[PDB]
């Protein structure tokens, strides 16, 4: 346990990270590059500025008692004891990069009143001024953090997450409110595992396995630590598993957590406290030998470690800083901010309260440490040194203790050939503001953006949702053919008549399919009814060429039976349905009553009477409602079929009573006796009349056909009456 | 403010006098049992070591007991006093709350002194690398964890919700339940509530909410602390939920009468867990037997005078009241374990001083700077038996055998035990009273066999979807499809046979063929027998003698054909269907076309040649036969609705034949083919009288019997039955024109020999 210490009046503690946590049996291990030596060359040079600053204590000098936590709670609890060894001096300790740290050290702290100034520290629990009310922080909390990268899952439509945390005083408090933060955001977590502070890398396998149980989630959120990231990282490469990440500060732009692990972290979004690099630090850093620096008492090891040499062989003078590549540490402007507002407490409180001399004077040889902390929580309020060029930023403390919630977003590259960069994306001001241009996993010519949610989505109007009363993960469920997707939560209906197709919301296509003349049972009749008439046409022409008054009734009776066959065929219509009824019944009993004139003025009384028939024939269909009606089936797999009544009604059974009649009464020329041939006709006449029946009975369904065999009995009707009154007539003037 | 007690070796101790400050202040209330209670239980246990000659002997054993107040960083200042004047005590006494043992263990182990607690209980203390010197009496949570599960898996339901307060043990407690839940996988958590350690007003209306937003889950799970779970249950008073949740108290409420106090009502049956102990009765004797005047080295004893009596030195106080007469008394269940704690401590002083200091009967030079690192292996090493005789010992970690016992808040209003945990669960259900047997279960289960089990997100809700009436259910996970010809049972789960639908007589329309067979077979059975009575010569003449009798017969097989269409459904009789229609059809045609022909050729011996002719279109339509008899002799058809099964399964069964629709157009087709022939010559003849009126009438018959056939033979296609209309049209058909051709014919025959 080396210690750094510094000769000056008052002197000011550190707390840095120098080395790793190391295996069970020591108690630190390794020297990191970044967060332990540069931080502590910061807080060096930054001591080094002030003694000489004439504006900032210039008859005082500033001291330091530096010790290192080797990144551990109980040796950093150990070093603050040598802190408060003098109290039971220390002014003020500038450090705790680690926030378990930071609280383990603070709870000791409390007890002697000696004020804390955190560089790295972003836990949201020390904002709790009643647990720790000597603690200030220049970093902001994690609640901003929580509320950038749940924006950045929003951005992205990024809801069913994984989450990943690292148990302590960090991890943990993190992941809560980043869960409570997504809440409000209508985002879901998959698996919620948290990784251990003595892990071995088989748990780390194990832990990378249960990210992979759920293949639904696809991006992971990192509330772990460097060591802890970067030992995930590895386990995700050697288990060939490619991952997404949104990691926290703990990982931000460190090139150790991705040193061996380059493949396994590509497209990983970090973010990272908005800071800018000092351009004084690097030429104090790069001018730094470990012959002329013997006040680091670790600058040895670092030497060692980072240009592999052996002091013993003697063959470490040839190495030198300059010559390799430097690049700054993020929070060096933190510990350079901190340690300045440290210095800019006790100039305030030196010139308010021994306001002649301008040495350290005889009332501040004991130093208050509640006086100095009401002294830096209010009195600080400065232009933060070495600002780049223009900046305008100022260190200051809110009533928590805590720094402005700035931060920047930052994506892990390619770069072409191998350099495997960080490239700044985007920025958190209160706000996001992230440049997918500069992402090369998000542009439009990269494909489909990674996606990582837990319910699939699917086609409104053909799948409709199932609304299980979650927050998400739903399922789809499709509505029945007669059921249209008006609303997400659930579909509706077109009514009868309507199919819900095209828009699925509005449909109101109804079809309207007829009979049609080109049926296939409807071939048959629609060309016999086709010759009867043209078979009438030729038997109406020779009647003009040569009794005179029954022969041209006769043939015009014949005429438009077959005429109202090809309307029945084409198609239905409100006047269609009206003349359809009328005609077929008139037709009938005109053909038969013109058949009773010939048996026995006369034809004056058969019209007579057949105008009596209409009127009956008018009375029936009156009550039958003659106007055509779109007849829709019970259930829905038919369509409209234009059906003008029911056919069993009393307007078929009373046109058939007056034709029986009529046929009845040239029975009565069979009992006197072309008596002989006009008898063949009612016996033929009522036989076509009898096999209908059968026909019309078991066809109770398939309409088609109904009409196609009603078409048929009238068509041939007309050809037996044309066949057998006038054909043998026909043979005497034509054949003989 | 700390009793101080003055001896040769000095014994720190923290216990929770105090309850936590609202708003500024550090301290609240008195804590009459676990302040006050177990703090006199380390003054007995050290009145008692002291005057034990076997244990210590002439050394004398100090206390510098310290107040707690309930609060992690109170206990941290006051604990600064144990440590102070080392940059003196030897160990300490733990604290109760997790939280609190761990910031002085963190303290005590940086200046190796051991320390022992008598109620802390927590898996994150158990750690060995950060408390290395802590050590403890009682189970860890992980134990308890599990018992609480054991107690759920027994009690039939498996979706609770969970209740917790800020702290190293509400936090850790839940979540190790919910770690040995994950195992388990039959539990699962609704939600998890966590109460915050300095609520706001009305804070705890608000998580009454939470629990009631899911009705299901009427059984929780509180980690919560004595004050909080008071508050609890005041809240559910406030949203008149008494009896509907059913409370699972952890070991900060395992008999305690403060969280139940003036709270009877609610909270009845409420399942409560702690470890296993003894009432000590020489606690008892001694706590009784205090008063204000002999008990004055407890400086809070005064303060405990007015809130255990209710009144002050309101209504005056009189010094001559007793504790256990004059209010209610009952000892706090951690005393035990604080005798524990101290006589764990005085045995290994007593160990390492046999060892330390062999001759020395007190303090040898070699002792009296007390190293912790020496004491704590002596802590680790001690077996001895405590009071009530329960073995006490400590593991490698510090740690306590797992024991636990479970007890229930009844109303007849005390606790009583209903199961022990001794890793494994013997609860005792019977003695258990609440509603009988309540349960919290998601998704209750569903069972007709139509009802499928689906699985939610939560694998304790089975979501519940019937199956339809077209599919069975081989399994509770999934239903799968019957069998073409299989219909689902009356139950869902498993098929059943589909029935079928015969041709027999007693149909509406197979009625009429079988009346119109009988007629049409005695009307050719009388004139076959009236020609063979009496055969005149000029009857004979005209008939051939040889081709009306073969007509007779033909179409006698056709009345014969009738009444095996309508038989029972046979392979034999099915596949010889087609013979009788096909040798009726042919037999009847044929000849009439060769009487025709001959009557025609006459117009503008004879009769052998006729039946020649007869004969060779009888062979040439049974040379066609026999092509269609082995082309496919198909035994049967079964399903004729059931090819297209109904949605419903009220009906399908169908019993069809053997046939073919290209077989039965070509079977009629040669027989209307001989009919059409007939047809021409009619006509052209139709310009001797007796033959040309009947064979008229025979092809005019036909012809419109035929013609009806068309349409409603091709017109039943989809319709609502087709092989029950089709035998029926088709039998009266051949009927008809066999009964009109051979009566047309047989009638005048009968009727000239009358008359002759
Ligand atoms: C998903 O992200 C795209 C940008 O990549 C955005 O345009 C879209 O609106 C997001 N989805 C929804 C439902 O807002
Ligand atoms: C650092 O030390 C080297 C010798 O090791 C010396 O040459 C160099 O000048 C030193 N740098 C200084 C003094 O700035
Ligand atoms: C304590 O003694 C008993 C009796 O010999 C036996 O369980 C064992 O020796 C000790 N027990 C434990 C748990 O160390
Ligand atoms: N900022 C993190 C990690 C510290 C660091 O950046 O080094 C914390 O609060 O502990
Ligand atoms: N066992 C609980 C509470 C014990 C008690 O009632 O004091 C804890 O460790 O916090």
């Amino acid at each position: 346990k080396k210690v750094l210490t510094l000769e000056g009046d008052l002197v000011l503690g550190g707390l840095f990270p120098v080395h790793q946590k190391g295996g069970p049996a020591e108690d630190c291990g390794p020297v990191n590059e970044h967060r332990g030596i540069q931080r502590l060359e910061a807080m060096l040079f930054a001591l080094d500025r002030i003694n000489r600053d004439p504006h900032l204590l210039p008859g005082v000098r500033l001291g330091a008692h530096i010790l290192d936590s080797c990144s551990k709670d109980t040796h950093a609890l150990e070093q603050a004891l040598d802190f408060v060894r003098a109290s039971l001096a220390i002014t003020g300790v500038i450090g705790g990069s680690y926030s378990d740290v930071s609280i383990q050290v603070a709870n000791l702290l409390r007890l002697f009143q000696i004020p804390q100034i955190s560089y790295a520290s972003t836990s949201a629990k020390l904002s709790d001024k009643s647990r720790y009310d000597y603690f200030a922080r220049t970093v902001p909390p994690d609640f901003f953090q929580a509320k950038a990268m749940a924006e950045i899952l929003r951005f992205f439509n990024w809801t069913y997450v994984s989450t990943v945390a690292s148990e302590g005083d960090y991890g943990e408090t993190g992941i809560e409110a980043f869960e409570l933060e997504a809440r409000a955001r209508n985002i879901c977590v998959a698996t919620s595992e948290k990784v251990g502070r003595a892990m071995s890398r088989a748990a780390f396998e194990g832990v990378v396995r249960a990210l992979l149980q759920k293949p639904s989630a696809r991006v992971a959120v990192l509330f772990t630590r460097s060591e802890d990231a970067r030992e995930l990282l590895a386990a995700s490469q050697r288990l060939n598993a490619s991952f997404t990440w949104v990691a926290s500060d703990g990982w931000g732009a460190l090139e150790s957590v991705v040193a061996g692990s380059e493949g396994a972290a590509e497209g990983a979004i970090t973010i990272e406290l908005a800071s800018y690099p000092i351009s004084d630090f690097a030429s104090y850093f790069q001018s730094l030998d470990p012959w002329n620096n013997s006040r680091n008492p670790w600058f040895r090891e670092f030497w060692e470690q980072r240009f592999r040499c052996s002091f013993r062989q003697r063959d470490c003078a040839a190495h030198s800083l300059r010559a390799v590549p430097f690049e700054q540490e993020s929070k060096i402007m933190f510990v350079v901010n901190a340690v300045y507002a440290m210095a800019h407490a006790l100039h305030n409180m030196h010139r308010a309260l021994c306001p002649n001399t301008t040495r350290l004077c005889d009332a501040m040889r004991p130093v208050n440490g509640r006086r100095l902390y009401k002294d830096f929580v209010l009195n600080v309020k400065f232009d933060a040194p070495f600002r780049p060029a223009d900046t305008h930023n100022e260190v200051r403390f809110d009533r928590f203790g805590d720094g402005i919630g700035r931060y920047n977003i930052f994506t892990y590259l390619r770069a072409g050939s191998g350099r495997y960069r960080y490239q700044k994306v985007g920025y958190w001001a209160e706000g996001l503001t992230l440049d997918t241009s500069l992402i090369p996993w998000a542009s439009p010519s990269a494909g489909p953006l990674p996606a990582s949610r837990c319910s699939e989505p699917c086609l409104q109007n053909e799948v409709k949702s199932v609304q299980p009363g979650e927050v998400c993960c739903w399922l789809c469920i499709p509505c029945q053919p007669y059921e249209y997707r008006l609303d997400e939560f659930t579909c509706a209906d077109c009514g009868l008549g309507y199919w819900p197709n095209a828009s699925l919301t509005g449909c109101f296509e109804l079809p309207q399919e007829y009979i049609r003349w080109g049926d296939a049972w409807a071939v048959g009749p629609v060309t016999i009814a086709c010759l009867g008439a043209l078979a009438t046409l030729f038997v109406l022409g020779v009647f003009v060429r040569h009794g005179r008054e029954l022969c041209y009734i006769l043939l015009g009776g014949v005429f438009l039976c077959y005429c109202m066959t090809f309307i029945f065929i084409a198609k239905p219509s409100t006047a269609v349905c009206t003349l359809r009824r009328l005609g077929l019944g008139t037709a009938f009993s005109v053909c038969y009553s013109a058949l009773l004139t010939k048996t026995n003025s006369q034809v004056a009384i058969c019209l007579a009477l057949i105008s009596g028939q209409l009127l009956i024939v008018v009375a029936w269909l009156v009550v039958e409602a003659p106007g055509t009606g779109k007849e829709t089936a019970p259930e829905r797999r038919e369509v409209v079929t234009l059906r003008c009544n029911h056919r069993d009604a009393s307007m078929l059974g009373s046109l058939a009573y007056n034709v029986l009649l009529i046929a009845l009464c040239t029975l009565y020329a069979f009992k006197t006796r072309e008596a002989k041939f006009i008898g063949f006709t009612m016996y033929t006449t009522c036989i076509i009349w009898l096999a209908f029946l059968p026909i019309f009975y078991v066809t109770s369904s398939d309409y088609r056909v109904q009409t196609t065999t009603m078409c048929v009995s009238v068509s041939l009707s007309g050809s037996v009456v044309l066949g057998c009154l006038f054909a043998p007539k026909l043979h005497i003037i034509l054949f003989q | 403010n700390s009793i101080r007690i003055d001896g040769d070796i000095t014994l720190g101790g923290l216990f929770p006098v105090h309850g936590r400050g609202s708003e500024g202040k550090p301290c609240g209330e008195l804590k009459k049992e676990k302040g006050i209670h177990r703090l006199e239980a380390m003054l007995f246990a050290l009145d008692r070591i002291n005057n034990d000659p076997d244990l210590l002997p002439n050394i004398t054993l100090g206390a510098r007991i310290l107040d707690t107040c309930s609060r992690d960083t109170h206990a941290l200042e006051q604990s600064l006093t144990f440590v102070q004047a080392l940059i003196r005590v030897v160990g300490v006494i733990g604290a109760s709350g997790s939280s609190v043992s761990i910031m002085v263990a963190n303290i005590l182990r940086l200046f190796k002194i051991p320390q022992i607690s008598y109620a802390s209980t927590a898996p994150d203390l158990s750690d060995n690398s950060r408390y290395d010197f802590f050590s403890r009496v009682v189970p860890s949570d992980t134990y308890q964890a599990q018992a609480m599960v054991d107690i759920v898996r027994a009690l039939k339901w498996n979706y609770v919700s969970t209740v917790a307060s800020e702290g190293s043990y509400g936090e850790s407690g839940v979540e190790a339940f919910i770690q040995k839940s994950r195992e388990d996988g039959g539990v699962c958590i609704a939600q998890s509530v966590k109460i915050p350690r300095e609520p706001k007003a009305g804070e705890f209306d608000k998580i009454i909410r939470r629990l009631l937003e899911t009705s299901n889950a009427r059984a929780v799970i509180i980690f919560a602390n004595e004050d909080d779970i008071r508050r609890v249950l005041e809240a559910a008073r406030r949203a008149n939920q008494t009896g509907h949740f059913f409370w699972m108290g952890s070991d900060s409420w395992g008999s305690k009468i403060a969280p139940v106090l003036h709270l009877e009502e609610v909270a009845e049956g409420a399942v409560t867990i702690l470890p296993k102990r003894m009432s000590v009765r020489g606690f008892d004797r001694y706590f009784s037997s205090r008063t204000l005047d002999n008990n004055r080295r407890n400086i809070w004893f005064a303060e405990f005078w007015e809130d255990n009596f209710h009144c002050k030195l309101v209504k005056k106080c009189t010094n001559r009241e007793r504790i256990g007469q004059d209010s209610a008394y009952e000892q706090e269940g951690k005393v035990q374990f604080v005798i524990d704690a101290v006589y764990a401590m005085g045995h290994a002083l007593h160990a390492m001083h046999r060892d330390l200091c062999p001759g020395r009967v007190g303090l040898c030079p070699r002792m009296d700077p007390v190293d912790g690192t020496q004491l704590l292996k002596y802590i680790r090493n001690v077996n001895f038996s405590g009071i009530a005789g329960n073995p006490v010992t400590f593991n490698e970690n510090g740690d306590a055998p797992g024991r636990y016992d479970i007890y229930q808040y009844q109303l007849r209003a005390e606790y009583k035990v209903i199961g022990s945990w001794t890793d494994h669960l013997h609860l005792r259900i019977e003695r258990m009273h609440w509603q009988q047997l309540p349960r919290s279960i998601c998704s209750l289960p569903c069972q007709p066999g139509e009802r499928k089990k689906t699985v939610k997100g939560m694998p304790c809700c089975w979501h519940c979807e019937p199956c339809t009436g077209y599919q069975y259910q081989v399994d509770r996970y999934t239903c799968k499809t019957c069998p073409y010809d299989m219909r689902p049972t009356e139950n869902r789960t498993g098929c059943r046979p589909i029935p079928i639908i015969k041709l027999e007589w007693g149909s509406p329309w197979a009625v009429l063929p079988l009346f119109l067979a009988v007629v049409g077979i005695a009307a050719t059975l009388f004139v076959v027998i009236t020609f063979v009575r009496y055969n005149d010569t000029p009857i004979v003449k005209a008939s051939g003698r040889e081709l009306s009798y073969v007509l007779l017969a033909g179409i006698f097989l056709c009345y014969a054909t009738t009444f095996l269409m309508i038989a029972e459904p046979d392979l034999g009789t099915c596949s010889l269907r087609r013979i009788f229609l096909g040798l009726g059809m042919s037999i009847s045609y044929a000849a009439l076309l060769t009487k025709t022909n001959r009557i025609y050729r006459i117009f503008e011996i004879s009769p052998a040649s006729q039946l020649a002719i007869t004969f060779s279109l009888i062979s040439l339509q049974l040379l066609g036969i026999c092509v269609w008899f082995v082309v496919d002799p198909s035994h049967s058809v079964v399903d004729f609705q059931d090819q297209r099964t109904l949605d419903p399964r009220f009906a399908r069964g169908v019993l069809k034949c053997d046939i073919s629709d290209l077989s039965l157009i070509c079977l009629l087709g040669y027989s209307m083919l001989l009919m059409v022939t007939c047809t021409v010559y009619a006509i052209k003849t139709r310009g001797t009288f007796n033959e040309a009126k009947p064979i008229g009438f025979t092809m005019y018959t036909t012809c419109i019997v035929w013609l009806a056939f068309i349409p409603i033979f091709f017109g039943t296609s989809q319709s609502a039955d087709k092989l029950y209309i089709q035998t029926t049209t088709l039998t009266v058909s051949v009927s008809l024109s066999a009964s009109v051709s051979l009566g047309m014919l047989y009638m005048p025959k009968v009727y000239i020999i009358l008359f002759h």
